[PDB]
């Protein structure tokens, strides 16, 4: 079921979770998904493909 | 106070009863590192409620 | 705290009560169940790579 359940559900339903107890989740805890820009690949990772 | 002879002590039921409910009164809203906490419904406005 | 320095919020610029929900009567010690929870949340975030 991973591939519905992704990256997007993840963060929000943690932060529901965090929302329940902890609510200003936003700016302090989880960094919000629409700045949660991919990493780049490492020197390891490409010299490896290479 | 009605005679002298009648020996008028006088009963503090309402004294002992008031200050029974006023001990618990203080001991719930006054008891705390604070009295009060705001809390917001959107992660928009979370930020001032503190 | 971000750049650390009072920032003159117009208080006009806050919400409304519509969207407040206040709460009273506080535990003496919020702090740790909330420091509990808090490192609950972070077990947990943690547990997850995603």
């Amino acid at each position: 079921l991973a591939p519905l359940f992704g990256l997007e559900q993840d963060r929000y339903m943690t932060a529901q979770i965090f929302e329940l107890m902890g609510i200003k989740d936003t700016h302090k805890y989880l960094l919000p998904l629409e700045q949660y820009q991919p990493p780049e690949p490492s020197p390891m990772e490409i010299l490896q493909l290479e | 106070p009605v005679t002298a002879g009648s020996s008028s002590w006088v009963d503090r039921t309402v004294w002992e009863s008031v200050n029974g409910t006023l001990q618990d009164i203080i001991n719930v809203f006054c008891s705390g590192d604070e009295a009060v906490t705001f809390v917001a419904d959107n992660q928009q406005d979370s930020d001032a409620a503190d | 705290q971000t750049p650390r320095g009072m920032i003159q919020v117009n208080p006009k610029q806050l919400p409304a009560r519509h969207n407040l929900q206040v709460v009273v009567a506080i535990s003496p010690n919020e702090k740790a169940e909330r420091a509990q929870k808090l490192i609950s949340l972070k077990q947990l975030i943690a547990a997850d790579a995603q």
